[PDB]
């Protein structure tokens, strides 16, 4: 399945939310998940639900209020320990010039770097709340020190610099990349016209989301 | 009490569609010149095959600015409609994007600025070849002056053309109250029933709003292949109103 990619798994394997925002309330979006018995509160993040919850019945709140996560007290989570940073970019080199797996979306139909830019929006509007560790009963608590993640910036940087990755995502939706959630892609059982009429056109919405969340809403930064 | 420019468009639509019937039904009176003008009217004027045939070209030449006006925007709007079709017929109805919707029933229920947005990235992407998934954003309502000037054309082109004018036996080819006028019918011994004709399948689908493609099977055009670049002979698959005019 595409969601289980090494690339994309790679890339969306950022730490926990609690791990940096401690036990006080934020600002972030929130997803429950009916599998885990995670409703009325009790509410995990993005990064549990791409990772602690793959396959898990797992959605967005829309009435969102600030929340924090609390994957720890109702299931094994496995975003609280984060690995070896450098060997993170090591592999995402290799698997940039080794694999042409870059080329390939996942389950949502989003390539990898409409994936990273989302990532590095969301991540700087939320990231700016974290208070630092400053200076001034529950053993369990999972460990609640560390900072937010910041490999998605450094993803998004390399594999804009190749040029198979980006090409990919340019030339999302024309006659040889479809995404697997539109409607153009299986038009083989439709009548001759109809098909010719959908081959005609070629998709350029995942093309403007890309470009709308690396000018508009990555405000961040002009590299 | 409005001061619409749709109106003002419409009624000189209007106008322009009266004089190009009476030019026809004039240029159709000139096989019988002297028949039905000359001997009747006491004051005609004389008549030649070839002053006739500068009247002709005349009236070619001075009506082919707004045959191409029509025949580009008819064809932009033919090709937004068929698309929606195509995506219909490929899309999945539970979306709110879907043709097919209640969302878009147009009458149990945007901002204004999410409109004209809607409206300015259609345009966009229709020009530059690049509407897939996306429902082309158009008004046929607000093409009343297109209705006119297409019918006035089509008025004149269809009266002087009236004036220029065991197997496949007429059992087995399809009656005028199936066929469709200006399409090939689907052959009879290729597709099956559920396809051919839906309504001896499903006879409930006789509905006072019924369309005559849900009833008898969709047809089919010979063009865009068999060679040539007529601008005719190649279907109406472009969808925007440029390239139809560059055509
Ligand atoms: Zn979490
Ligand atoms: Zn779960
Ligand atoms: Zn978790």
């Amino acid at each position: 399945n595409p969601d289980d990619s090494p690339l994309y798994v790679l890339c969306c394997n950022d730490t926990c939310s609690f791990t940096w925002t401690g036990a006080e309330h934020i600002n972030q979006d929130i997803f429950e998940c009916r599998t885990c018995g995670l409703l009325e509160s009790l509410c995990c993040c993005t990064e549990c639900a791409r990772v602690c919850h793959k396959g898990h019945d797992c959605k967005l709140k829309r009435t969102s209020p600030t929340a924090y996560c609390d994957c720890w007290e109702k299931c094994k989570c496995k975003t609280l320990i984060a690995g070896q940073k450098s060997a993170r970019l090591d592999l995402l080199y290799r698997l940039l010039t080794a694999t042409n797996l870059v080329t390939l979306p996942n389950s949502r139909g989003e390539h990898l770097l409409l994936f990273l830019v989302q990532t590095v929006a969301r991540q700087t509007v939320e990231h700016c709340q974290y208070r630092p560790p400053r200076i001034r009963e529950d053993s369990d608590m999972p460990d609640h020190d560390l900072e937010p993640p910041r490999f998605a910036q450094l993803a998004l940087e390399r594999v804009l610099q190749d040029w198979n990755a980006l090409k990919s995502m340019i030339m999302f939706g024309s006659q040889e990349n479809k995404d697997p959630l539109s409607a153009s892609s299986r038009i083989g059982h439709l009548l001759p016209e109809e098909q010719v009429y959908l081959n005609q056109q070629s998709g350029t919405i995942r093309l403007d989301c890309f470009t709308h969340c690396l000018i508009v809403k990555c405000t961040a930064d002009i590299l | 009490n409005a001061s619409s420019y749709l109106t003002s468009a419409s009624s000189l639509a209007r106008a322009y569609s009266i004089v190009i019937r009476q030019i026809s039904d004039l240029m159709g009176l000139i096989p019988k010149y002297n028949h039905l003008v000359y001997s009747q009217i006491p004051a005609a004027v004389k008549l030649t095959y070839q002053d006739a045939v500068n009247l002709q070209n005349y009236v070619e030449e001075k009506l082919i600015p707004t045959w191409n006006w029509m025949v580009s925007i008819m064809d932009s709007t033919e090709a937004q409609l068929r698309y929606g079709s195509a995506l219909a017929s490929a899309g999945d109805p539970g979306h709110p994007n879907h043709p097919l919707h209640a969302s878009q029933n147009s009458a149990r229920r945007m901002s204004a600025r999410g409109d004209f947005l809607n409206y300015a990235l259609s345009l966009m992407r229709s020009h530059n070849d690049e509407h897939s998934d996306v429902l082309p954003v158009l008004d046929v309502c607000s093409l009343k002056h297109v209705a006119y000037v297409f019918q006035a054309l089509i008025y004149w082109i269809k009266a002087m053309n009236q004036q220029t004018t065991g197997q496949n036996h007429p059992f087995f080819r399809r009656s005028d109250s199936m066929t469709f006028l200006g399409c090939i019918p689907p052959n009879p011994f290729e597709v099956p029933l559920a396809e051919a004709i839906p309504l001896a399948d499903q006879p409930h689908l006789l509905q006072p709003n019924a369309r005559k493609e849900d009833l008898f099977g969709r047809p089919s055009q010979g063009l865009y292949s068999s060679s040539a670049s007529s601008g005719k002979c190649l279907m109406e698959v472009t969808v925007d109103r440029n390239c139809l005019e560059v055509l």
